[PDB]
């Protein structure tokens, strides 16, 4: 035993060594495992409403906390089945508005009411199956057609090819092996940028969360397809009031309600054709 | 890094754990016990033949124990670490996945928990 003893002492360090940095990643592991967790029924068995209005009173929004706020004293409003749009520079809190709205950022003042309900008695799951959104960052994960569309395979084929025909996507889905089950790659070059759009789009239609939120649906597309896209979104979306936000000047121009951002704060507009040439056409004609 | 083999043990469980250590404890006095009977054999010549063939049976059912049970104990470790973890990154706010980069957040997943899953146990 004296004479193998030096094995076990020179493989024991030897494993103690090695333990240590293996253990790290445990650690770091067990270090990630603690990060912080978003809380996620009176108002949920009575189904959501079609009546899109809805009301912000008082809003302000800050990142981080204890940080310099996005918006201060925010308030509007918006009627039922009108179509809303929001115009601003980079940095403007547009987007930071779109998020507020789906209780993204976790330090907002204010009261956002959509119906009169607000986000202080519904879970995550309750706050998202209410309202769809249409990113500006499209992406369509591997799979099927059918896991692209309704990931929860809970609509019916019919479905799923009336929504491909209202988005002007059908022939070119047809054009597949198989039918609304083609392998699809993240990404790639499987389908043009225009037909991830038009996915999106069709994502929102079979969501039927009545209230669509339209966050720059033109970057990065092409005129002439542009032109086409908002064309088919705006005779599609007839009710079910869209809040959109671009910098396109037709797309500022065709929506009703506008409200234009400051530095700051916000001023709503509700008439378009009133605004657009109420202040000369300095701040909301030229600009838009 | 003795708070790591903390966490990593108590995921285990207390039977799991207890069992672990009985296994590896009595393997090893086991071991010493029939290198000891070797030197009390040494020196009824059946009976010491019997005992020292008993012991032996014994140690190699207690290493089978011992190994098989390190290997059950990394593979519940494993399970129940992959399924916090993603759990834990699932409630997570978005001002975390804005601010923490897109890298460390796979890497835990890609490397470390392939750590856990194939070098931890061995």
């Amino acid at each position: 035993y004296a004479l193998m003893v030096s094995n076990y002492l020179n493989w024991m360090v030897r494993n103690l060594a090695d333990m240590e940095i293996q253990l790290g990643a445990v650690k770091r592991i067990h270090a990630l495992l603690k990060t912080e967790a978003e809380s996620y029924p009176s108002l949920i068995p009575k189904n959501w409403p079609d009546q899109g209005k809805i009301q912000i009173q008082n809003l302000s929004v800050r990142y981080d906390s204890s940080l310099k706020p996005v918006l201060k004293h925010v308030n509007a409003l918006i009627s039922p089945g009108q179509k809303i749009g929001i115009c601003g520079r980079t940095g403007s809190g547009k987007s930071s508005f779109s998020l507020a709205f789906f209780r993204m950022v976790d330090m907002f003042e204010g009261r956002i009411i959509i119906d009169g309900i607000d986000i202080a008695k519904l879970p995550l799951h309750t706050l998202r199956s209410r309202l769809s959104i249409i990113l500006q960052d499209p992406v369509l994960f591997s799979g099927t057609i059918r896991f692209n569309l309704d990931p929860e395979k809970k609509c019916s084929d019919s479905t799923l090819w009336e929504a491909l025909e209202i988005a002007q996507l059908k022939l070119v889905v047809k054009a597949l092996p198989g039918g609304l089950d083609a392998i699809i790659t993240e990404g790639g070059e499987n389908f043009s940028q225009g037909q991830r759009q038009l996915f999106c789009l069709a994502r929102a239609f079979v969501r039927k969360t009545s209230i669509f939120i339209m966050d720059e649906a033109t970057a990065s597309i092409d005129m002439a397809t542009e032109n086409i896209l908002q064309k088919v979104v705006m005779t599609a979306f007839a009710d079910r009031t869209v809040v959109t936000i671009a910098h396109r000047v037709h797309t500022i121009l065709s929506a009703d309600l506008v409200m234009v951002l400051k530095r700051g704060a916000i001023l709503e507009f509700d008439k378009p054709e009133t605004l657009l040439s109420q202040k000369d056409s300095v701040f909301a004609s030229f600009v838009r | 890094p003795w708070r790591a083999c903390t966490k990593y043990l108590s995921s285990a469980g207390i039977l799991l754990l207890s069992l672990l250590v009985f296994s590896q404890l009595l393997k090893h006095m086991v071991l010493v016990a029939i290198d000891y009977w070797l030197a009390k054999w040494t020196d009824d010549q059946s009976v010491y033949a019997m005992v020292f063939t008993l012991l032996c049976s014994l140690g190699i059912v207690l290493c089978l124990v011992t190994s098989v049970t390190v290997e059950w104990t990394g593979l519940k470790v494993a399970k129940r670490l992959h399924r916090s973890l993603l759990n834990r990154i699932i409630l997570a706010p978005m001002r975390f996945f804005e601010t923490t980069p897109l890298g460390s957040i796979l890497n835990r997943f890609s490397s470390d928990c392939n750590t856990i899953d194939q070098h931890i146990p061995s």
